[PDB]
């Protein structure tokens, strides 16, 4: 009985050189749950990130708005359009998009999330064309 | 059909006669649609790009047709 | 000596190459293991 089509064999050859008494409490250790964070919004005069939307952020805004226009139907465009993509794009260009860009720069160990909330209607818009 | 949370094939929608708001329609690709165009191996950043679809209505054609100058993106 | 009943059936297959007994750990320089390209589109690797 020639079987053939063997499952081979697999070999790993390397080493991972990853460079007060105590007992078992259940509350001092463990706690897989992470502490709830508090949102610190950096004041509008202390924001040091770009006031021009990146192509990534502008694309994300347009995509989110287009999806929400696919589920909803409300908009502020005087010129009506037949596609949610067009409506969202013109909403971004006309500076009437109902979305905010939150840029997170910190995770403080005290459970503090420091963010900069940027208004796309006041921001510069990249090429996108 | 959002009202039924079900997908219907197009043969059984004679009683519909219309689509309601909230319905999702899966329509055929038309000229002007965006498509992702990719050659393996995908070595460079340009190895996947988005092209505007140009539907070729000749039933005797089965290839993907691209301008020759576009091949530099995919090393094709 | 003259028996073949439990003859080692590996020695029946005469050696084909020289160093068949040496286990070599360097990977094959022609494998497509780390190249994630489909089998049907292997023609894209062809020269011209």
């Amino acid at each position: 009985l020639i079987m053939d089509d063997l499952v081979e064999e697999y070999v790993e050859t390397e080493e991972e050189n990853l460079v007060e008494i105590v007992e078992s409490p259940s509350i001092c250790e463990g706690f897989v749950q992470a502490s709830s964070q508090t949102l610190v919004i950096i004041p509008d005069n202390e924001r040091i990130t770009s006031n021009v939307l990146t192509t990534f952020e502008a694309t994300r805004l347009v995509a989110v708005r287009a999806q929400q226009l696919a589920i909803n139907g409300s908009t502020m465009l005087k010129k009506k359009y037949s596609s949610p993509i067009d409506i969202a794009k013109q909403e971004l260009f006309n500076r009437k998009i109902p979305l905010l860009v939150m840029r997170c720069i910190k995770v403080t160990p005290e459970g503090q999330k420091i963010v900069e909330i940027w208004n796309p209607r006041e921001m510069g818009i990249p090429l996108l064309d | 059909k959002q009202i039924t949370q079900s997908v219907h094939d197009i043969e059984g929608l004679k009683q519909d006669f219309r689509l309601e708001v909230g319905d999702i329609l899966y329509r055929d690709v038309v000229t002007g649609d965006v498509a992702f165009f990719n050659r393996q191996p995908s070595l460079e950043r340009s190895s996947i790009g988005v092209h505007r679809i140009v539907v070729l209505e000749n039933p005797k054609i089965s290839t993907f047709q691209m301008n020759v100058s576009a091949c530099a993106w995919y090393n094709a | 000596g003259e028996d073949s009943s439990m003859d080692d059936i590996s020695a029946y297959s005469s050696p084909g190459l020289f160093g068949e007994d040496i286990i070599d750990r360097l990977d094959d320089p022609f494998s497509i293991e780390d190249v994630d390209i489909s089998l049907d589109v292997l023609d894209n690797l062809a020269p011209q």
